[PDB]
Parts: structure tokens; C-alpha cells; sequence
């Protein structure tokens, strides 16, 4: 769903080294995307409840 | 550790002298719980028990009544424990 | 007997109450709280009465007596080795041995050889003891001790020597 | 010192010396049959011609021994 | 090349305190000892590919 | 080789760009194990090989082909069937090890792939199936043990099925 | 090393269509984990000590420190070097700071 | 088997019968240890000791088999039932499980296609 | 090339003297043994005729080299026992397994059914001597007599049977000419001619009906230990319900049925008596019933995977259970008493015995793959394709395959032995040497076990 910062990740891993942990910029990318893609997730859901409510008047 | 036999007889001596029931000074070694100290019916198996908790933890039942003396005591526990060579 | 009844409840008491405690110093405290309650019926002796206390024992004892009691070390029964630890090896096995591996520490052997030849002469003398004894059936609950000094050697003698070391 | 507890042995340490020195006697074969893929060729994979079908081993892949 | 040559070293180590097991060199006291310096190395043998595999 | 399929060819090549560190552990320790018995087994591998020299061709793989078919031979006589019973065993038990190779083939895409599993692949997927289907109706695998004989009942049974069913539509 | 081993699941069990009775009965013993585990502290370890035997001898042999010490490098730094060089599959900590992140942590503290 | 209180040190008196009673116990229980300590106290032996209870103990299983059974009553009835009954249980079993493996074979197809094995 | 050297055996204890007699029994014997596996291994698709009709090939027969395996192992653990005695009876009774080595060779080796059976009771005859001779317990004719009207009784139907078939439809002979047989039409006259073929095999291989043939000769001891290998086999020398059932009945798998299920009991109700039992070698006894059991059930499934599983659990019984009885026997000349509960003691008085025990009650057990991981899973792999049911019964049964092996191992692992003062040596050079026999053997099938399950494979 995100493949584009998701795929940033994989490019820290490819050239990791030792000391591998030290990867905070990637990281972010996979915490900003699919925070947004959970929150649209809810956002349907809330759709959902309004219309239910708009369906019950009529 | 290994145990001796006069160390065993001076280890059942401090816990009995410190019991405070029991008089220092009249009880040493030789003389018996059951006639010379003035010991209950019911006080002799609370000793017992007392000194099974310091050394190797082994009493019998059917033999409790038989070990009353500080001095038999201390060989009961040391043959049953196997003790001096 | 009597006596031996409540001496036998009372050892088992004591053991069980530092199941429930966990302090030593609170162990002591019921501890004397335990001494008042059976001295109030040892000053007088009765037939029917310190019968019924005695079935009465069992009560209250049993309502709190599994909370799993401690046997500390190497007990008979109970938890934590009560067999283990000691393998130990049979006096039959030690005479077992074979010649050259015999050979090796000849201390051990030697002195074996001549507890072994005073057992052998004493077997004869300590069979004639035991049935010198007044019973006229077998034995009567426990095995009698020596009448003879000279002789020495009460009845049994592999019975003390020889039985396990750890 | 103790004089312990005492076993037979001397029967029971006989047999296992008894046993590895008939080993040993015909490990000198199975020493022979390491030196035998060693120094003696085992086996080619190629394809037949035909002129002879089988001589001495018939057909026997690996190991001189087997055929 | 070198991932498939060395896994088997791990497997070898532990089993040649049992090759020897059966009687082949006399060693009085050392045998508690010789499992502790075959599996001392056998750590390390393992932290190889390991490495390998995280490249 | 020839027979087995497998990949073509595989990339791996290291590139190695990010922290300099101590190079690699990896790189490190596959250049100094090389020289250091690699060699040696090679070396010693390679005394031997030439020590050979001579060497035997060997038939190796045996002829015998055909020699009329169970099922054209009939009636109880040791003279006729005897020739064909062993044809039929000779073909099962190769048979047997026909599967092998292509059960093989799909143990070797599982490892290649790993990831990709049933994602990619399919060549070998299908050439399973085929093949076991196959293998189920024909050879046995149903009608108990091997036997030559019962072999032309079950090919009656597979082909009595052809008939009716192709009859009616 | 509790948060990159035990942490990780109970944040990725919350996110999920499966039972509800089977996730309540997973966050108990989350917070059962802290009884047991002080029971061999303030039970034996901690407090009055309660004499097993007279003249107990309890000594440090060099076989002891050469293997506790060694040990000690194992379960602190299993955190830095398991779960960093490991490439994961799809990141669970996303949703609910304080119902499922924090619940956690709080389990232990409680 | 447990009743409701375990039985241990329940309901004991000391009475006059139960008192020679412990005595009628101690009195073979002597005799029996006494020829025991006769044999185990002697270097002259060497070997195993027979004991009149333990051979008659493996006795009791290996024979007196049909000595016994000369009763056999409503309660071998019932042991039977126990044992060829269970036979004609299973009968029930496999034949309806092999009936509905049987109808797939030929119509509607079940087994598996990747399946070569026996 | 197999008889003739073993017929050479009876004139070599009789012509050698006094003083050796068992060296020149047990030596020689050793040799022929190694020229069994020299030969009979080759052969091709189709495994091809021997010889004419007297001996014949193996076609899917490994269980022969078992029989050479025992050859000499059958004098090994008798050297104990016959010493006490005369002379002469000792040639005697050496003669006796020189017989039954002429008879189980021939059983195994010829490919008929008609002269077969001529050999099948034939083997009856020399074991019955050493049963009713030797006891040192009583009951020797309470087991002699149900030792032949167990077997004869079951076996004597296959006259009426084997003769009816060659009388009808060609002739026997060969088996490998055997391709005459046509299918049974299955009816009610067509009972009995199944009955008979089968139960002649079913009081060899013990079920749950018509089982206690077994414990009655396991139980009163013919001689030592030794002759309780030869009782193990007459278990697998009921070998034709291999080839019975392949070529004279194929089509007939429906009367099979209900004897199937009557095995399938066999399992549990036969190991749940393995238990609570007092006699050592009565233990072994009742697991033979159900080891051999499994056999059974193999065979009349009829399927390809099942006769590997089958023809492997006839070897690797072969060498387990009679590895069993020779612990049997090596407690029984020390302790002069079969009973479980006071020969009493490993470890401390039977030091390297111990490991010996360990391993033979292991290998009952599904051990790293030796044989019975061979033997046994590959029946119950096969038993899930005749009905899903099974292993419900059969998984039940895995977990009493250690109450055989650990209840005989923990009742001997108490280092007691206060009644016992015997058993001063632990074991003879001989006796160790016995249990090495048995399962180093079963550890080199390890590594190629072809040579253990062949039909096809």
C-alpha cells in the first residue's frame, strides 16, 4: 500500500554494514505512510457511521 | 565440609545453651534432658527439631522417643549421617 | 500408647507451621501460642476425655495441610533427592574384584581380609546367641543384644559396617 | 582413605578389551579400503560402445570394491 | 562456496568427542574439559555465516 | 546436467558502499579460508586424478527393448508371458524413479525462488501434475501390489470408462 | 531485552479480526508475569535471611565468574544485535498510543 | 479412590482389642525379619534368597487360572462384553468410513491429484 | 551352496571329541553365514530362479540371513545351561538346531507352497523335543501339546486348501509359473477355501484370537535363552501369507476385513496386559503379540507401501526380541528365577550390561532410523489410505511401545538388591558378546537398509 517509503527501508538494509541500527531517516518514512493509511482506513469506517445516521431521518 | 567428632558434640552444646528454657550451668553434656534438666513432656520434641535444622535434617518418629540425652543425641545424628573415621 | 500419639501430631505440627510463615521470628510466635493449648489438658490425665482431643487433633490440622510442606534436605519421602545424589556400591562388589586391578592399593585389600576372617569365625558363636534368647517361636518385634564380651558382635554385624557413603 | 563400595570389574573391563582387540585385528581392512578410493580409481561416467558389454563387473558405479 | 564448506564444520565438532568416546586416546580428567573447548570453537565457526547471511 | 533444468545463471556480486568499518567479515574470511585448506583439498584432489591414468570405459547401461508387450500375448503359458512380465516390472521400476526426477525439480524451485514460492515457477508445477495424475491411473497406485497380469485389467478399467462416457454425449 | 521480545507481540495481537476472549486472557498474564518473578526476590532473596543450616559455607569458585560475567554480555545485548541485523516483514506499532502501545509497559509497572 | 477425608491418622482408639491387635501384627512381623537376619548376617551364602511370599506373589498371575473361573456367573458375562464387544464397535467404524471413501473413487472425485504414494 | 555344508554340521559334533564339541559348532557355522550374504544379494527386475525346484531364489526374502545371523547365536547363550549334564546329550540337543537351521532354510529359500508345507510343520517337530526337554519349571506339556494343537490344528486345513487349487487351476510348483490364477467370484463355497490358506498363518503370527500359543512357549523355557530365538523364528517362518495373499487370492481383500479389525484389538488389549505382569520373560511375550501384530495388518491391506513395512518389521523383530530374551536369560542363570520384581539391579552390579538394556528396549521404541523406524511408520502411513480412522487406534498403541521397554527398565533400575547376593561377575566374555550380536547388526542397516524391505523396491 505504501511501496514507495517502504522501499526506502529495504535501500538502508541493502548497504547496512556493521552496526546496522543506526537507521533513524527510513525508519520515519515507514511511520509517516502507514499512519496515514491506518487513519483512512478509520475514515471509512466513520463514513460508514455518519450515513447510517443520515439514513435513519429519511 | 567434612565433620568431626568432637566438633559435633561442641555444635549441639551452643545451640542447646542458647535456648533459654535451659540453664547454662547446670546442663553440660553427660547429664540427661529427661531426669537432671527440667524439661516438659512436650518441650523434648521442639529440641529436636530445633537441632535437626542446624546440622543434616534427619528424625524419625519411632526414634524420637528413644534420643533424649544431649550426648546420645549427638552420636544418633552422627551415625545416621555417617560422621568419624 | 498415649504418650507416643501426641508426641507423633505435635513433631508433625511444628514442621507444618513454617509451610504457612515465612519469617523466622514469626515462626516463634505461634510457636509458643501452640505450647498453651495442648498444656491446658496435659495437668490432668483422663481416659475419655484426652481420647476425644485426640481424634479432635486431626480437626483444624487438616483444614490447612496442603500447602506444600518443606522437608529441606535429603528426608525420607517427600521433595528434592530422597534416593539421588547417593548410588553407592554393595559390599558384595567389593570382594567381586578381579586379580592385577586388585593388586593396585593393597591397603584396602588387606585390611578387608581380616574383617572378613573375624566375620567368619564370629558367625558360628553368633548363631547359638540369638536362639539362647527366651521366645520359643522366632524373635519377639526387635533383635536382641549381647549377653558375652569376649565374643562380642551383637547378632548382626554387616548390619552397621559397611552401608553407604555420599 | 576408604575402602568403598566394590564391583566384580575385572570380568566387566575383560570383555570390552577382548572385543576391540578382534576390531582392531580386522581394522586393518577398513584402513586398506580408505587407501583403496585413494589410490585406485573409482568410477567415470561415460557412454558405452558397442564392442563388449560386460567384463569382470558387468556394471558397477563407485568404489573399486565393488567390482 | 565458503556458506556450504563451513555449516558441516559445526556438525564434525560436536560429534568427534564421540569418535573418540570409544576408547582410541586415553584421557584421564581432560574429557570434561575436551567438550568444552569443541563447542569453544564451534561458536565461532557459526557466527561466520550468520554474518553472511545479514550481507 | 542436461536432464535437471534449474536456473540459468545467478547474479551475486557485492558492492559495499555504506561505512568503511573493517571492509567486510564476510569478504574478509572467504579470501583467507580459500588459500588456507581449499587449496589444499584441490591440490589433492587433483594429485589423485591424474594418479588414475588407466581407466575402464564399461557398457554401463543395458539394452533389451520391447520384446512384445503384455498385452498382445494371452492365454496361461510360461513360454510367452515370462518375457512380458519382466517388461512391465522393468518399466515400473523405472518409472518409480521417473517421478524422482521431477519431484526433484520441483524441490529444486522452492529454494531458487523462496519468496516468490507459487508466485513464479509454473513450468514445474505443471509437469508435477501431469505426470502423478498420470502415474495414479496407469501404473498401479490404487490396484494393490505390482503384478503384470492385473496391469491389462486396470488399462480395461480406464478404458471401459472412455467408452460409456463419450457414448452418451 | 523484555521490549524486543515480549513487547512486540502484545502491540501486534490488538491489531487483529481474531478472539477477544483469547486477547483479554493474554493481558492478565502480562501483568501475572511480576508476581513469580518477585517471588524469588522478596521471598528468598530479599529480607531477613532464614538460616537453612548452622555454618553454611557459600563461596565464589573461578569456574563461576567465568560463566555468569560471559553470560551476562548474551542477555543485554540480544536487543542490539538479533533485532537490528534480522530483516522484518510489515511493522505492527501504528495505532493507539495509550489502549495498545502503552498497555504494554503499564501491565509490568502495575 | 478417595472418599471425602483422606485417610491417614482418622479415627483411632486405644481400647483393649485394638491394643493386642498391634500385638498379633508385631508377632509376624518379628518371626518373618529374625530368619531374614539368620540368612543376611553371614559370609557362608552367596546367592539369592527365595522368600515363600514373593514366589507365591508371581504364583498368583502365571497360574491359578483355571483352578479359578469355576464361577463364572453374570460377572464373565460382563468382562466379555468388554472384550470381543469392542471388536464389532469398530466394524461400524471402518466399513462406513471405507463406504464413503468407495463412492468418491468413482463419482465425484475426492483424492488429490499430486498423490502417488501406495 | 546353503545346504550340504549345513547338513555337514551333524557329522562335526558327533566325530570331534569330548573336550571341544562347542568351539567347532559355533566357528564353522560363522563361515557358512558369510557366504549367505556373498550370494543370494544379486539380483535384477525380477528376482530369477536359483536352481530346479528343491531350493529356490529370493525374491523378496532378506529374513534368510536372519536365520544365518542365529545360526550361531543359537549356541551362544546355551553354553550356560547342557554343561551339568552327560555328554552325549549334549551333541544331542546341538544336533537338535542343526535340524531346525536344515528345516528354516529350506522354508525361505524354495519358492512352492505345495512342498512348502512339508517343511512349514516340519520345523514343529525338532522345537517340540526342545520345549518338552530342559524346563527347569514345571507345566513343560501344559505348553508341549498347546505348541502343536495351536498350530497343527490351524495348519493341517491347507491339504484340503493347496491341493484343491493345483488339482483345479494348473499347478503350484514354481510360483514364478504361478500366473495361471485367475480371480475369486467371491460366494459362500469360497469361504472356506480362504479360511484355510489364512488360518494356518494365523496362529504363527499371534492376533488377539488364538494368541496364546506364544506366551505358553516363551514362559516354561526350553533350554536357557538361546531356543527362545528359535521360537522368534517360527514367528517369521509364517512367511507365506506374503505370497498367499499376492498371487491366490487377489481379488478376495472383503473376508479380510473383519480379521483386520480382530488384529486392530490385538494392539491395545494385548499391550494393557503388558504391564501389570510379573514374569520378565512374559513381558517380552505379550510385546512379541503385538509387534508382530502390526504384520498383519500390513498384509492385508495388500499395498505396495504396506509389504516394505511388512517385510522390514520381519527382520527387525527378528533381532529385537531375541536380543530381549538374551537379558532374559542373562538374569535368569544368576538369579535362578524369571520373576521382575526381585532380580532387581543394573548399574550397580551389571555395569556395561546396562547399556546393552538400554539399547534393546530403545529400539521397540521408533528410534533414530536402524529398522524399526522402517518397520513400524511405514505401516502406519499406509493403514491412513485404507481408512483415515486408524492411527487413532494405532497413535494409542505408540504410547504403550514405551510401557514395554521403560516398565522393564525402571523395575531393573533400582539399585536395591538387598535379598540378592548372587551375581558376583557380571557378565562373561560370551555373554557381552551376545548382546553386540544382536543390534550392531540393526545399527550397519543404518546406512543401506535395501537389504531389509525388498519386495520392489
Amino acid at each position: 500500500y505504501c511501496a514507495h517509503y517502504l522501499i526506502r527501508f529495504l535501500k538502508c538494509k541493502r548497504d547496512s554494514f556493521p552496526n546496522f541500527l543506526a537507521c533513524k531517516h527510513e525508519r520515519h518514512d515507514w511511520d509517516y505512510c502507514e499512519h496515514l493509511d491506518y487513519v483512512k482506513r478509520m475514515k471509512e469506517f466513520e463514513r460508514e457511521r455518519r450515513l447510517l445516521q443520515r439514513k435513519k431521518r429519511r | 565440609p567434612p565433620l568431626t567428632l568432637e566438633g559435633i558434640k561442641d555444635r549441639v552444646l551452643y545451640v542447646l545453651k542458647l535456648y533459654d528454657k535451659i540453664d547454662p550451668e547446670k546442663l553440660s553434656v553427660n547429664s540427661h534432658f529427661m531426669k537432671d534438666l527440667g524439661l516438659d513432656s512436650l518441650d523434648q520434641v521442639e529440641i529436636i527439631m530445633a537441632m535437626e535444622d542446624e546440622f543434616g535434617f534427619e528424625i524419625p518418629d519411632i526414634d524420637a522417643e528413644k534420643l533424649m540425652c544431649p550426648q546420645e543425641i549427638v552420636d544418633y545424628i552422627a551415625d545416621k549421617k555417617d560422621v568419624y573415621e | 500408647t498415649h504418650q507416643q500419639k501426641v508426641l507423633r501430631l505435635y513433631k508433625r505440627a511444628l514442621r507444618h507451621l513454617e509451610s504457612w510463615c515465612i519469617h523466622r521470628d514469626k515462626y516463634r510466635y505461634f510457636a509458643c501460642l501452640l505450647r498453651a493449648r495442648f498444656d491446658e489438658h496435659k495437668n490432668e490425665k483422663d481416659m475419655v476425655k484426652a481420647t476425644q482431643l485426640l481424634r479432635e487433633a486431626e480437626e483444624e490440622f487438616w483444614h490447612g495441610q496442603h500447602p506444600q510442606p518443606y522437608i529441606f534436605p535429603e528426608s525420607p519421602g517427600g521433595t528434592s533427592y530422597e534416593r539421588y545424589e547417593c548410588y553407592k556400591v554393595p559390599e558384595w562388589c567389593l570382594d567381586d574384584w578381579h586379580p592385577s586391578e586388585k593388586a593396585m592399593y593393597p591397603d584396602y585389600f588387606a585390611k578387608r581380609e581380616q574383617w572378613k576372617k573375624l566375620r567368619r569365625e564370629s558367625w558360628e558363636r553368633e548363631v547359638x546367641x540369638x536362639x539362647x534368647x527366651x521366645x520359643x517361636x522366632x524373635x519377639x518385634x526387635x533383635x536382641x543384644x549381647x549377653x558375652x564380651x569376649x565374643x562380642x558382635x551383637x547378632x548382626x554385624x554387616x548390619x552397621x559396617x559397611x552401608x553407604x557413603x555420599x | 582413605r576408604l575402602f568403598i563400595i566394590k564391583p566384580s570389574g575385572f570380568y566387566d573391563k575383560r570383555f570390552l578389551k577382548l572385543l576391540r582387540f578382534y576390531i582392531l585385528l580386522t581394522g586393518i581392512p577398513v584402513a586398506i579400503g580408505i587407501t583403496l578410493i585413494n589410490v585406485x580409481x573409482x568410477x567415470x561416467x561415460x557412454x558405452x560402445x558397442x564392442x563388449x558389454x560386460x567384463x569382470x563387473x558387468x556394471x558397477x558405479x563407485x568404489x573399486x570394491x565393488x567390482x | 562456496n565458503m556458506f556450504s564448506s563451513l555449516s558441516l564444520v559445526t556438525l564434525l565438532l560436536l560429534t568427534m568427542p564421540i569418535m573418540m568416546m570409544s576408547f582410541n586416546t586415553y584421557k584421564p580428567s581432560n574429557y570434561p574439559l575436551y567438550v568444552k573447548t569443541a563447542i569453544s570453537y564451534a561458536f565461532i565457526t557459526s557466527m561466520i555465516p550468520t554474518m553472511m547471511f545479514i550481507h | 546436467x542436461x536432464x535437471x533444468x534449474x536456473x540459468x545463471x545467478x547474479x551475486x556480486x557485492x558492492x559495499x558502499x555504506x561505512x568503511x568499518x573493517x571492509x567486510x567479515x564476510x569478504x574478509x574470511x572467504x579470501x583467507x579460508x580459500x588459500x588456507x585448506x581449499x587449496x589444499x583439498x584441490x591440490x589433492x584432489x587433483x594429485x589423485x586424478x591424474x594418479x588414475x591414468x588407466x581407466x575402464x570405459x564399461x557398457x554401463x547401461x543395458x539394452x533389451x527393448x520391447x520384446x512384445x508387450x503384455x498385452x498382445x500375448c494371452q492365454e496361461k503359458d510360461v513360454l510367452c508371458m515370462f518375457e512380458a512380465e519382466m517388461q512391465w516390472r522393468r518399466d515400473y521400476k523405472v518409472d518409480q524413479e521417473i517421478v524422482n526426477i521431477i519431484q526433484e525439480r520441483l524441490k529444486a524451485c522452492q529454494q531458487r525462488e523462496g519468496e516468490s514460492h507459487r508466485q513464479n515457477c509454473a513450468k514445474e508445477l505443471e509437469q508435477f501434475t501431469q505426470v502423478v495424475k498420470a502415474y495414479q491411473d496407469r501404473y498401479x497406485x490404487x490396484x494393490x501390489x505390482x503384478x503384470x497380469x492385473x496391469x491389462x485389467x486396470x488399462x480395461x478399467x480406464x478404458x471401459x470408462x472412455x467408452x460409456x462416457x463419450x457414448x452418451x454425449x | 531485552t523484555g521490549f524486543y521480545s515480549k513487547d512486540l507481540i502484545i502491540e501486534a495481537a490488538n491489531t487483529s479480526y481474531t478472539n477477544a476472549w483469547a486477547l483479554l486472557m493474554t493481558l492478565i498474564a502480562t501483568s501475572f508475569t511480576a508476581i513469580y518473578s518477585t517471588r524469588i526476590i522478596f521471598f528468598a532473596l530479599l529480607g531477613q535471611p532464614r538460616f537453612p543450616t548452622l555454618v553454611n559455607i557459600n563461596e565464589n569458585n573461578p569456574l563461576l565468574i567465568n560463566s555468569i560475567k560471559r553470560l551476562l554480555i548474551g542477555s543485554l545485548f540480544a536487543g542490539y544485535i538479533i533485532s537490528n541485523n534480522i530483516p522484518p516483514t510489515t511493522i505492527p506499532q501504528m495505532t493507539m498510543p495509550y489502549y495498545l502501545k502503552t498497555t504494554a509497559l503499564i501491565v509490568t509497572i502495575l | 479412590x478417595x472418599x471425602x477425608x483422606x485417610x491417614x491418622x482418622x479415627x483411632x482408639x486405644x481400647x483393649x482389642x485394638x491394643x493386642x491387635x498391634q500385638a498379633e501384627r508385631l508377632a509376624i512381623r518379628s518371626r518373618l525379619k529374625r530368619e531374614y537376619q539368620l540368612q543376611y548376617y553371614d559370609p557362608s551364602r552367596r546367592g539369592v534368597i527365595e522368600d515363600p511370599a514373593l514366589v507365591r506373589w508371581t504364583y498368583a498371575r502365571s497360574a491359578n487360572i483355571y483352578p479359578n473361573f469355576r464361577p463364572n456367573t453374570k460377572t464373565s458375562l460382563l468382562g466379555a462384553l468388554f472384550g470381543i464387544g469392542p471388536l464389532v464397535f469398530w466394524y461400524y467404524v471402518f466399513k462406513t468410513d471405507r463406504d464413503r471413501k468407495e463412492k468418491l473413487i468413482q463419482e465425484g472425485k475426492l483424492d488429490r491429484t499430486f498423490n502417488i504414494s501406495y | 551352496k546353503y545346504i550340504i555344508p549345513t547338513i555337514m554340521l551333524m557329522p562335526l559334533t558327533w566325530l570331534s571329541k569330548n573336550n571341544m564339541i562347542w568351539v567347532n559348532s559355533t566357528a564353522h557355522s560363522l563361515l557358512i553365514s558369510f557366504t549367505s550374504l556373498l550370494l543370494m544379494n544379486q539380483f535384477g527386475d525380477n528376482s530369477l530362479n536359483f536352481s530346479l525346484l528343491f531350493f529356490s531364489d529370493s525374491l523378496s526374502t532378506p529374513l534368510l540371513i536372519l536365520t544365518m545371523w542365529l545360526l550361531p547365536l543359537m549356541l551362544m547363550a546355551s553354553q550356560h545351561h547342557l554343561s551339568k549334564e552327560n555328554l552325549t546329550r549334549k551333541k544331542l540337543f546341538i544336533t537338535m538346531l542343526i535340524s531346525l537351521q536344515l528345516f528354516l532354510i529350506m522354508t525361505f529359500t524354495a519358492m512352492e507352497l505345495i512342498l512348502f508345507y512339508i517343511l512349514f510343520e516340519a520345523t514343529l517337530v525338532p522345537t517340540l523335543i526342545i520345549i518338552t526337554r530342559w524346563g527347569n519349571q514345571t507345566e513343560r506339556l501344559n505348553a508341549g501339546l498347546y505348541f502343536l494343537f495351536y498350530t497343527l490344528a490351524g495348519s493341517l486345513p491347507l491339504l484340503v486348501a493347496l491341493i484343491y487349487i493345483q488339482n483345479t487351476v494348473g499347478s503350484l510348483n514354481f510360483l514364478m509359473l504361478q500366473y495361471w490364477v485367475q480371480p475369486v467370484h467371491n460366494s459362500w463355497s469360497n469361504v472356506f477355501m480362504w479360511l484355510a490358506c489364512m488360518m494356518a498363518f494365523m496362529v504363527k503370527m499371534p492376533l488377539y484370537g488364538l494368541h496364546l500359543w506364544l506366551p505358553k512357549a516363551h514362559v516354561e523355557a526350553p533350554i536357557a535363552g538361546s531356543m527362545v530365538l528359535a521360537a522368534v523364528l517360527l514367528k517369521l517362518g509364517g512367511y507365506g501369507m506374503l505370497r498367499i495373499t499376492l498371487i491366490l487370492n487377489p481379488m478376495t481383500d472383503f473376508m479380510a476385513y473383519p480379521f483386520i479389525m480382530l488384529s486392530l484389538w490385538g494392539m491395545i488389549m494385548t499391550s494393557s496386559i503388558c504391564l501389570r505382569q510379573t514374569d520378565l520373560k512374559s513381558l517380552i511375550a505379550y510385546s512379541s503379540v503385538s509387534h508382530m501384530a502390526l504384520v498383519i495388518v500390513a498384509i492385508l491391506i495388500q499395498t505396495p507401501w504396506s509389504y516394505m513395512g511388512a517385510t522390514a518389521l520381519m527382520i527387525a523383530h527378528g533381532l529385537t526380541s531375541s536380543m530381549l530374551f538374551c537379558l532374559a536369560n542373562s538374569n535368569y542363570e544368576r538369579i535362578h528365577s524369571r520373576t521382575m520384581i526381585l532380580a532387581r539391579g543394573l548399574q550397580t552390579l551389571l555395569p556395561l550390561m546396562a547399556t546393552w538394556w538400554l539399547l534393546a528396549s530403545l529400539t521397540n521404541l521408533a528410534l533414530p532410523p536402524t529398522i524399526n523406524l522402517i518397520g513400524e511408520l511405514f505401516v502406519v502411513m499406509s493403514t491412513f489410505s485404507w481408512s483415515n480412522i486408524t492411527i487413532i487406534l494405532m497413535g494409542v498403541n505408540m504410547v504403550i511401545t514405551a510401557l514395554y521397554s521403560l516398565y522393564m527398565l525402571i523395575m531393573t533400575q533400582r539399585g536395591k538388591y538387598t535379598y540378592h547376593i548372587n551375581n558376583i561377575s557380571p557378565s562373561f566374555t560370551r555373554e557381552n558378546a551376545l548382546m553386540s550380536l544382536h543390534i550392531l547388526p540393526l545399527l550397519l542397516l543404518t546406512l543401506n537398509p535395501k537389504i531389509i524391505l525388498g519386495p520392489l523396491y
